[PDB]
RNA sequence: GAAAUUGUUGAAAGGGAAGGGCAUUUGAUCAGACA
RNA sequence: AGAACUGGCGAUGCGGGAUGAACCGAACGUAGAGUUAAGGUGCCGGAAUACACGCUCAUCAGACACCACAAAAGGUGUUAG
RNA sequence: GCCCUGAAAAUGGAUGGCGCUCAAGCGUGUUACCUAUACUCUACCGUCAGGGUUGAUAUGAUGCCCUGACGAGUAGGCAGGCGUGGAGGUCAGUGACGAAGCCUAGACCGUAAGGUCGGGUCGAACGGCCUCUAGUGCAGAUCUUGGUGGUAGUAGCAAAUA
RNA sequence: UUUGCUCCACACAAUAUAGAUGGAUACGAAUAAGGCGUCCUUGUGGCGUCGCUGAACCAUAGCAGGCUAGCAACGGUGCACUUGGCGGAAAGGCCUUGGGUGCUUGCUGGCGAAUUGCAAUGUCAUUUUGCGUGGGGAUAAAUCAUUUGUAUACGACUUAGA
């Protein structure tokens, strides 16, 4: 009929599905913009926390 | 030769049809190289052969056939009617069919 | 060896079934015709079964023949089945469901000097 | 008429594509289509987007996900004015379809078969000069497909490679008539001559 | 309403004993068939004469076909019609090589540009123009210089089979 | 010693029901008629 | 909501109008061949991506009776008068 | 005239859909072509009608034979038929060498109600024809009585200290 | 778990098939413009020529294509080898060398074909699998149970264990 009183919905729908992940291991889904002047090196990097 | 063969190829388009209903006892056949009515008037008559294979062999063969003839042409780009011993199965829709020269008038 | 006659021709070999005879146990396939009010069946819309009626009716010459063209008669006995030794190319003797085996093959024996056709031979056959 | 079909998208008009495409499979004839992205489309740019837009709302309000698919590459938008007009929840339809194949570019087999047009599609046929069009690769771009360059880059280089061949026949071919010259005037070939040929 | 003949067609009010002989009038038609035509008349006998068929009578029927027919000419055309919110009368001027000819196409072109169906048209006059400068309307005129030559620019050949293996070419 | 309903065996079909109509392919099955 | 005359629906399937009691066509025994109606013939879909003269370009074009709506008013868009 | 403004509503979305721009749009013209249980011709069914035919020595005179037209249907009327329990007659009917009953995507006759056969199971009785008779035909009635499912191996089997 | 797996080869058996029956025959780009030839001052260049459809081009004769001889060419092509190189968009294919070998209808010869009876697809393709045989080749893991708690309603997850 029309809310009544106007309120942000709860919680963003861009992180759906809430889901268990399908790995302990997240991913990287993107890696700095390369730029092929410089020395070679890795652009991350794995530890525990 | 590498070539034998003696009949027209041809397609096996559609039964007979209204918007809604068909007619399964009649074919309608697309022949090579035909685009007019008044071609398809040569192939009037003439006989025609859905070819197929099946697993369990017969009188000798794994080949079977179903025979049919041209009846009449059909619509204004040179598609022919035509009737077969057996209606033809209607998965047939878009198969390959034969038809002859004989009957000959040449 | 039956007296000749047209082609046969027999217009509806499907059976008529009743309406739902398929949908519920409760209703058996013997033909019974719609009364309802709102029936698809009994308006004949397009697609649903056809119902019997007087068009299908066989030809006057080929009605009652059986493939052999001919009419079947009923036989219990050798004298039935004597009823029909002036037409052997005509009627073909049954000999009926609850005929004794040793009385079959009298009668059985009986139509074989008669040349009359037998539909049922190999009933109770003692094989 | 032969085995499969190759048809060069660029220049033709997407329905009257379509429309020629979706009749040959259900007649049986196997269609394969590239450059896709070189398609058209009447109407200029700006009204085509817009039509694009009004298909990209409509949505299953429950679940977008059950909901009509906005698939965004030229390929695509192609086989979706291709699928519908096939009765392709039918049997007879899925049947026809997996007869069609459509692509960006001309990736392998294809660069190396012939390829044909449809005459009765193509925009420089049938458009009146002067009607704007649009071209199926900067639509599908501005409603997100993402590979434009990667297909740009790999025609080019796909394009070089066809000039040589090209050049080398052309040369062939040259090499060719010459020979075929030296044979005319002589009697076999006067007697063709008389003949047609 | 068709492909146009042109009748002369002569019709009077029926013979009276004190009026044996009355007077007999003539208009010419254009109709796709005598029928039409001798219908035609009868419509337009009405609108100027005390008359109608059952008192009437048609006398004769004939077909004018052109002097001329493989000579262009200039055309001019007067007509009456209707529009959706009133009537109008209006001056056309059509080059072809027949009147036949030149009345399809006033018909062509009322339904085009007007939307004037045949029911709405009365064609009151057409006429040769026979100097060229009494000619006034451009679209025409435009026809007439000396010398005259045009290309057919963007030639577009019908394709006979479905596939084609060259790219066609639109020179000309 | 029926039916509903059930177990096993055998055969078949099954991309959000099933079942039905006209037609034919394919499988299985079967009457008749030849002399 | 209420009358008039006829024709229909109700009691009636069939072809068309996608769909639909009433509109269009046409009224039904079982079938073969033919030809049509109303309605169609790019593809879906049987059937000319037929012929012919114009008109129309819409950053919410338009697309067929019943029928699924649009008006006063206004345009130096374009057309013919 | 066509187009444009004027032109605002609620789930995403409908010239039927795809899509179409010298159209696959709008107005008009010309051919061809597709297809209704309709029209034309033919066969077969039935209905109504009009004819013909008692002459024995063979078989239906309510018969046989020729001919023409016609066929929608609720409520409803009438007609000719199918099936069930009992009754009179008849077939000197069937049957322990297997009656009745039951089973059977085996056969055959009938437009249909239904009828007939084979095979399996079974165990004592039963059927054709003329006729008599009625407690004589089911899908329904929140029908009656009995039986049985999906629900489902599911709700649950957790108050009172162990 | 009674000799299993894998690639290549041939063999028998199956099973199939959305539909072989001479060839899917490769620039790009423009359309109020282009292709090809040719020259040159190498250019938005000169000159010539073509289109008006693939109605083309290529292939195509021989028991469905048998057995044989020769000549002229030195060409064509099938096959299995071998040399050098290319192609990653889905390359999985293209090109090139060289010897061998078959066919050659480029031309000229010898022999064969019937009775499949006047037609009957008259059977010549390519799917997947199964079983033995013998030429290479290769000799694991996952799951239950146990265990961790970075995980968990149950499954699942994540650890650990010769
Ligand atoms: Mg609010
Ligand atoms: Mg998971
Ligand atoms: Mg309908
Ligand atoms: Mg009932
Ligand atoms: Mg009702
Ligand atoms: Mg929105
Ligand atoms: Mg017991
Ligand atoms: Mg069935
Ligand atoms: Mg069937
Ligand atoms: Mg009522
Ligand atoms: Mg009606
Ligand atoms: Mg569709
Ligand atoms: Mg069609
Ligand atoms: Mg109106
Ligand atoms: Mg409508
Ligand atoms: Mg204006
Ligand atoms: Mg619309
Ligand atoms: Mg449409
Ligand atoms: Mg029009
Ligand atoms: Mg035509
Ligand atoms: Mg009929
Ligand atoms: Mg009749
Ligand atoms: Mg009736
Ligand atoms: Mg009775
Ligand atoms: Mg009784
Ligand atoms: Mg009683
Ligand atoms: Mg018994
Ligand atoms: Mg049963
Ligand atoms: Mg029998
Ligand atoms: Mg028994
Ligand atoms: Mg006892
Ligand atoms: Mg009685
Ligand atoms: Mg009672
Ligand atoms: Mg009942
Ligand atoms: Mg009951
Ligand atoms: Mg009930
Ligand atoms: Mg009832
Ligand atoms: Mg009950
Ligand atoms: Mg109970
Ligand atoms: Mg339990
Ligand atoms: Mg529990
Ligand atoms: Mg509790
Ligand atoms: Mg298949
Ligand atoms: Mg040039
Ligand atoms: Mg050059
Ligand atoms: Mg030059
Ligand atoms: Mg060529
Ligand atoms: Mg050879
Ligand atoms: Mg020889
Ligand atoms: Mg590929
Ligand atoms: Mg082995």
């Amino acid at each position: 009929s029309h809310r009544k009183y106007e309120a942000p919905r709860h919680g963003h729908l861009g992180f759906l599905p809430r889901k268990r992940a399908a790995s302990i291991r997240a991913r990287v889904k993107a890696f700095p913009k390369d730029d092929r002047s410089k020395p070679v090196a890795l652009t991350s990097f794995l530890g525990y926390k | 030769a590498e070539s034998h063969r003696l009949y027209v190829k041809g397609k096996h388009l559609s039964y007979q049809r209204s918007k809604r209903v068909n007619n399964p006892n009649v074919s309608l056949i697309k022949i090579e190289g035909v685009a007019t009515p008044q071609d398809a008037q040569f192939y009037l008559g003439k006989r025609i052969a859905y070819v197929y294979r099946a697993s369990k062999e017969v009188r000798g063969s794994k080949i079977r056939v179903m025979w049919g003839k041209v009846t009449r042409t059909h619509g204004n780009s040179g598609v022919v009617r035509a009737t077969f011993r057996n209606n033809l199965p209607a998965k047939t829709f878009g198969a390959s069919v034969r038809i002859f020269l004989y009957p000959s008038n040449i | 060896a039956s007296l000749p006659h047209p082609k046969i021709v027999k217009k509806h070999t499907k059976k008529f079934k009743r309406h739902h005879s398929d949908r519920y146990h409760r209703v058996a396939e013997n033909w019974r015709k719609q009364k309802g009010i709102d029936s698809v069946v009994r308006r004949r819309f397009r697609g649903n079964i056809s119902q019997p009626k007087i068009g299908y009716g066989s030809n006057k010459k080929t009605k009652f023949l059986s493939p052999s063209g001919h009419k079947t008669f009923l036989v219990a006995n050798v004298k039935d089945l004597e009823t029909l030794t002036m037409h052997t190319k005509t009627y073909a003797a049954e000999i009926a469901h609850n005929i004794s085996a040793k009385n079959r093959v009298v009668i059985l024996a009986r139509a074989k000097a008669l040349g009359i056709k037998v539909t049922n031979p190999k009933g109770r056959l003692a094989l | 008429v032969e085995p499969v079909v190759v048809i060069d998208g660029k220049g033709h008009l997407v329905g009257r594509l379509a429309s020629v495409v979706a009749k040959q499979l259900l007649n049986g004839q196997k269609i394969v289509v590239v450059r896709a992205e070189e398609l058209n489309i009447s109407g200029e740019f700006f009204r085509n987007k817009l039509k694009y837009h009004d298909f990209l709302r409509k949505a299953t309000a429950f679940n977008k996900t059950r909901g009509p698919f906005h698939f965004r590459a030229p390929s695509r938008i192609f086989y979706k004015a291709l699928r519908g007009m096939v009765s392709h929840k039918t049997a007879r339809g899925k049947a026809a379809l997996e007869r069609l194949k459509v692509f960006e570019g001309i990736p392998p087999p294809y660069d190396k078969k012939k390829r044909v047009v449809v005459p009765q599609a193509l925009r420089v046929l049938r458009l009146k000069p002067g009607r704007k069009y649009t071209t199926l690769g900067k639509l599908s771009t501005s409603v997100g497909w993402k590979y434009e360059d990667v297909v740009a880059k790999l025609e080019a280089k796909r394009k070089v490679s066809s000039a040589e061949y090209y050049a080398k026949k052309r040369a062939f071919t040259k090499k060719v008539a010459s020979a075929n010259a030296t044979a005319a005037e002589s009697d076999v070939a006067k007697q063709l001559a008389a003949l047609g040929y | 309403m068709a492909h146009f003949k042109e009748y002369q067609v002569i019709g009077r009010r029926l013979p009276t004993e004190s009026v044996p002989e009355p007077k007999l009038f003539r208009m010419r038609i254009f109709a796709s068939n005598e029928v039409i035509a001798k219908s035609r008349y009868w419509y337009f006998l009405q609108k100027l004469h005390k008359v109608k068929k059952a008192s009437g009578e048609i006398v004769s029927i004939n077909q004018i076909n052109e002097a001329h027919p493989t000579k262009v000419k200039n055309f001019g055309v007067w007509v009456r019609y209707d529009s959706r919110s009133g009537t109008h009368n209006m001056y056309k001027e059509i080059r072809d090589v027949s009147r036949v000819a030149a009345v399809e196409t006033l018909y062509q072109d009322m339904a085009a540009r007007h939307r004037a169906r045949f029911r709405s048209i009365h064609i009151l006059k057409v006429a040769e123009i026979e100097k060229t400068a009494d000619v006034k309307r451009q679209y025409v005129k435009q026809f007439l210089t000396k010398d005259l030559k045009f290309p057919l620019p963007h030639r577009v050949q019908k394709s006979t089979k479905t596939f084609s293996y060259k790219r066609p070419s639109t020179f000309y």
